[PDB]
């Protein structure tokens, strides 16, 4: 009964969506190795946070080639380590084995960013919103969006979000983004585009 | 005067050109689509199984049904005998029904893939089961016309026809024709229209233009299906309310017109696949070289 | 400083000439070519 | 002190390997085709190993499955669900009584095939990349924290630890005499270790990028290394230098797996260009092309008496070639 | 055996043991008391050049494939620029993750710069 | 069968 009992497991492998959680130490990605399973609209998402290995990540990240999406969490209030987050985003975006996986970008810690505004990048002065908090938020978002639209826009896309520490609708956003991520996959698989 | 429906030669030339164009376009497009999917080894996917089933049914439809029916409609004489009379009333009608049910299955795939993308697709064994059920009910629906088929020799005429059991009110053929008209026109038109309407409403509301092109494609598919398959069923339900219309040559002109209109829907799907997907365009360029 | 000790431990080894090693490799390759099904 | 090592290596270099194998008969074109195709895995295949009975093999996939295959009849003798979905290696015991696996969970899991789990070795820090059995009681593992270790399976404790690499260790290969082994890592270097002593013997630095695979020559006096610089290299333990370099002007992809044949004539190298090559070890010329995988070939293995070559790729399919 | 040797205002990085025209070359500082920070990068052919915003418009990075060396021309310096500088190479040719890492094997020993 | 002027169309 090896062949039959495997096949039902294939249904389980057709039932869940795998997610890769990435972020730095200052980013609150534990609030947004460890496995977290959550169900939205009777659809199971299974997120993995990896922290048991070293800081060299170029060899095990290839284990996440068939992942549905990469949730990348960025602490927006840290101006010192924002360039390191941008370099990490550029590395994940321009990887050879991650060139077909879309990234859901979560700009965490909005309240501390607003407090830092109301209380590094020389291009901020000649900037205009597409009211200082809105300009800072969209400058930080467009810093990642320039890397996202620099190359590889056809194979995969970016979905930015603005998130505070008391936000609860992140699973809603993950559901909607994964729904569009495969919807565009199914539109090309079914000979429609 | 010994036999009507003997058209002059120029009408036969015009109808021969008008039918030859659509049968060549239909069979070339369908076998190139089948070769593209089944030969490249990357298009051989669980998604495209209903596509090659639809293409095979449409090609068999176009070739056998249109050639034999045009030959039998030029002079109203049968050149094929009793066994081919039964085979023509059994198998190409089942090919028609299998093509319509395969198109309904493709519309079901599109509805399930677009409206519920996070849900997993049907299994390969489930796809083969649905193909088997479609062909079994197609042959089962086309069986009573091929069973009662017979040929008769009139003065200077040979005719193939379905010989129904004799009834004082012709109940059996009436029930069969109304049931086949319902199950072949009304149910798949409603199913495909509902699914394509929901999918078009979802997709309509860079990459927006491709979705709008898909919505325009589905509107074109539904409209051309309804227009191409209305007068076929109108004609085949006609003799049970006014059976005296078959005493003139106007009815063979009407039959030739409606059969061209019904069999011209075979050409539509390879052109649609060529227009939408660039991989099908590359396959069409590769097959023609 | 442990790398220097490791280098000093690995430096004092008997290094045979590369032609003899190539000849031994080719001789072992030729002596078992008949029983290689690939 | 490395200048004296390089000077001695230059002084011990008399003539090239290709000069010694210059006026010899080449093998020619190698034509191989798929005999058996195995399709029972959902996600990508990351690793495999052959049995010493040359009939049963084992395979590991990222879906969480470890399947023992009968290569003759394409039948599944055993299928084991794993507690961690990410496994990077698997080894099958020479006696056939045990199997092992490991991966991103940093545990070496050993299962009995009398199928029940038998032991869980937990002493490593980084991701466990390779493991090979010595006996039913000892096992040699390597992990991504720049370490290797020899373990006793009975007490579940590390017997010896090998700490000489400055990069994450990718592969290991065991000698047929079970007295030495080699390890290839992510610092463009390979190291030879003594099992009984527990110290490094010699260090080979000829590559330019991360070495992904390693395999002994059948006589135990040479090995081959594949890396991300699109070149393979053949080293000898006695000559202290790279004997051969297998390269091409049209290959720009990495190398995932290498293995040797029964006679050592053919080197079987798996690439990232969806295909494997069959190089000549003496002539340093490519002699065969195996192209049957639609994704990256992750693993490759040779039947112990040389009757078959089984490859596994990221297209979830195992293919046996003869 | 790869080797990167730094010297150094204009910093130089001499490369050996590997072909130079197929790798992207980076400059990375390390401040006293702080961690390793990426500074600049240049591609294989010298087309795509990127800097950190703290040194944008003040630093220049160039490569010489004929001499197989990497130059950083730095001027109008600041007291915050006192750091230990390394030239880094990421391992995959014709392509790059871990150049700013704690224990990286494909970067040199660096040079001290005090302003 | 009812008439020699009948058409007898088929599907």
């Amino acid at each position: 009964g090896i062949e039959k009992q495997l096949q039902k497991d294939k249904q389980v492998y057709r039932a869940t969506h795998r997610l890769l959680l990435l972020g730095a130490d200052n980013s609150g990605k534990s609030t947004i190795i460890f496995e977290t399973k959550f169900q939205v609209d009777k659809v199971n998402f299974h997120m993995f946070d990896v922290g048991g290995q070293r800081d060299e990540r170029r060899k095990w990240i290839q284990c996440f080639n068939d992942v549905t999406a990469i949730i990348f969490v960025v602490d927006s209030s840290d101006y010192n380590r924002l360039q390191e987050a941008l370099n990490d985003f550029k590395s994940i975006w321009n990887n050879r084995w991650l060139r077909t996986i879309s990234v859901i970008l979560f700009l965490n810690k909005q309240d501390l960013l607003a407090e830092k505004v109301l209380a590094y990048f020389p291009e901020f002065a000649r900037y205009t919103t597409p009211p200082r908090v809105t300009r800072a938020k969209y400058f930080i978002r467009d810093e990642f969006l320039r890397i996202s639209t620099a190359s590889g826009d056809g194979r995969h896309y970016c979905y930015p979000h603005f998130t505070c520490a008391v936000d609860t609708e992140n699973a809603r956003r993950i559901f909607n983004d994964c729904k569009d991520i495969i919807l565009q996959m199914n539109l090309r698989e079914y000979n429609l585009v | 005067e010994p036999n009507q429906f003997v058209q002059p030669a120029w009408q036969i030339v015009l109808w021969a050109a008008a039918y030859t164009v659509i049968v060549v376009t239909s069979v070339v497009g369908n076998v190139v689509v089948m070769w593209i999917i089944l030969a490249h080894k990357r298009m051989r996917t669980v998604t495209n199984y209903f596509l090659v089933n639809l293409a095979f049914a449409e090609a068999s439809m176009a070739a056998f049904n249109t050639v034999v029916n045009f030959t039998y409609a030029v002079h109203n004489e049968w050149y094929y005998g009793l066994f081919y009379c039964k085979f023509h009333n059994f198998f190409p009608i089942a090919a028609v029904f299998a093509s319509i049910y395969s198109m309904t299955a493709v519309a079901f795939d599109r509805y399930m893939a677009i409206i519920h993308p996070l849900q997993p697709r049907l299994s390969a064994t489930a796809t083969k089961v649905v193909i088997c059920v479609i062909w079994v009910l197609a042959l089962l629906l086309a069986f009573p016309q091929g069973y009662y088929s017979t040929t008769e020799t009139m003065p200077s005429r040979v005719v193939c026809m379905i010989e129904w059991p004799e009834h004082p009110n012709k109940i059996y053929e009436k029930v069969y024709h109304i049931c086949v008209t319902v199950l072949i026109y009304f149910l798949p038109l409603l199913v495909i229209g509902y699914a394509y309407t929901v999918v078009g409403i979802t997709l309509w509301a860079e990459q927006v233009s491709a979705k709008r092109k898909v919505v325009k494609m589905m509107i074109v598919v539904v409209c051309t299906f309804a227009i191409c398959w209305l007068p076929f069923h109108i004609f085949f339900l006609l003799p049970y309310i006014n059976p005296d219309l078959y005493l003139k040559k106007f009815i063979q002109q009407v039959y030739l017109a409606i059969m061209w209109l019904a069999m011209s829907s075979t050409m539509y799907n390879p052109i649609i696949y060529c227009c939408l997907n660039d991989r099908f365009r590359l396959g069409f360029k590769h097959a023609f070289r | 400083r442990k790398l220097v000790e490791q280098l000093k431990m690995e430096a004092n080894i008997d290094r045979i000439k590369v032609s003899k090693a190539a000849a031994d490799l080719m001789a072992y390759c030729e002596a078992h070519a008949k029983e290689d099904p690939l | 002190l490395k200048n004296q090592i390089r000077d001695a290596r230059k002084a011990c270099a008399d003539a090239t390997l290709s000069q010694i194998t210059n006026n010899i008969d080449p093998v020619g074109r190698i034509q191989m085709r798929t005999r058996r195709t195995l399709r029972g895995h959902l996600a990508k295949i990351y690793a495999m190993h052959w049995g010493t009975d040359s009939r049963l093999l084992v395979s590991a996939s990222q879906d969480g499955k470890l399947i023992i295959w009968d290569s003759y009849t394409t039948n599944k003798v055993h299928a084991i669900p794993l507690r961690s979905s990410w496994v990077m290696t698997c080894a099958y015991a020479p006696s056939g009584n045990y199997v092992a696996c490991g991966g991103l969970d940093n545990i070496c899991s050993i299962y009995n095939l009398k199928v029940r789990v038998s032991r869980e070795l937990a002493g490593h820090t980084g991701y466990l990349s390779c493991c090979r059995f010595l006996d039913d009681n000892q096992i040699v593992t390597s992990s991504g924290d720049t370490t290797c270790a020899l373990w006793d399976i009975e007490t579940g404790q590390q017997t010896t630890t090998f700490t000489g690499h400055t990069g994450d260790v990718m592969s290991l290969s065991l000698a047929p005499d079970t007295r030495l082994f080699v390890s290839g890592a992510c610092d463009a270097s390979a190291k030879l270790w003594d099992v009984r002593e527990g110290m490094c013997r010699q260090t080979f630095t000829g590559h330019e990028s991360d070495i992904n695979a390693i395999c002994f020559f059948p006589n135990g006096n040479a090995f081959a290394t594949g890396s991300d610089d699109a070149t393979c290299r053949l080293f000898d333990l006695r000559a202290d230098q790279e004997l051969m370099t297998y390269s091409h002007d049209n290959i720009i992809c990495g190398i995932t797996s290498v293995s040797f044949s029964k006679s050592g004539r053919l080197l079987l190298a798996g690439y990232d260009d969806f295909n494997c090559n069959v190089w000549d070890a003496l002539k340093a010329d490519r002699a065969g092309v195996l192209a049957g995988h639609d994704n990256r070939v992750s693993c490759l293995g040779v039947t112990d008496d040389g009757m078959a070559v089984a490859t596994g790729s990221w297209d979830s399919f195992l293919k046996i070639w003869n | 055996q790869v080797q990167l040797q730094e010297s150094g205002l204009r910093l130089s990085c001499a490369a050996s043991g590997f072909t130079f025209s197929n790798y992207k070359m980076n400059w990375v500082r390390q401040a006293p008391g702080k961690g390793l920070e990426w500074v600049s990068d240049i591609s294989q052919s010298g087309a795509s050049i990127s800097y950190t915003g703290s040194v944008k418009g003040r630093f220049t990075i160039s490569r010489d494939n004929a001499k197989n060396t990497l130059y950083l021309q730095m001027n109008s310096l600041k007291p915050e620029d006192t750091a230990v500088y390394y030239c880094a190479r990421c391992p995959a040719p014709f392509t790059c993750f871990d150049v700013t890492s704690t224990t990286y094997a494909y970067r040199g020993q660096g040079t001290q710069v005090t302003v | 069968r009812p008439k020699p002027q009948q058409f007898f169309g088929l599907m």
